[PDB]
C-alpha cells in the first residue's frame, strides 16, 4: 500500500529521488507500516 | 536523432519518438551544446 507515499516499494522511492526527499516519503511508508503492525499486534494481544 | 534534430515540431503538435531496442547512449550527452537545464523527474540522473 502507498500509505500516501509515491510508491509502496522502498527502494523505488529512493532511486527515483534524492534522499533528502526520500526522508520525507519513507515517513509515510514507516508511519503507515509501523501503524499496520500496531494494528496487527494489538489484534493478536486481544485474540491471544 | 531527437536532441540534435535540426527542425523540431512545434510545442502544440510535438513529434513523439520512442527510443527503444538499444543500449543507453546517455554518456555521449556530456560534451555538446548540452542543455539549458537537465532535470530528471522519473529517476535520479545516475540511474539512467
Ligand atoms: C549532439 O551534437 C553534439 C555536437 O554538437 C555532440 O557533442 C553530442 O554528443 C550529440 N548528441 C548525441 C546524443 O549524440
Amino acid at each position: 500500500s502507498n500509505f500516501g507515499a509515491i510508491s509502496s516499494v522502498l527502494n523505488d522511492i529512493l532511486s527515483r529521488l534524492d534522499p533528502p526527499e526520500a526522508e520525507v516519503q519513507i515517513d509515510r511508508l514507516i508511519t503507515g507500516r509501523l501503524q499496520s503492525l500496531q494494528t496487527y499486534v494489538t489484534q493478536q494481544l486481544i485474540r491471544a | 536523432e531527437v536532441f540534435n534534430a535540426t527542425r523540431f515540431a512545434s510545442v502544440y503538435a510535438w513529434n513523439r519518438k520512442r527510443i527503444s531496442n538499444c543500449v543507453a547512449d546517455y554518456s555521449v550527452l556530456y560534451n555538446s551544446a548540452s542543455f539549458s537545464t537537465f532535470k530528471c523527474y522519473g529517476v535520479s540522473p545516475t540511474k539512467l
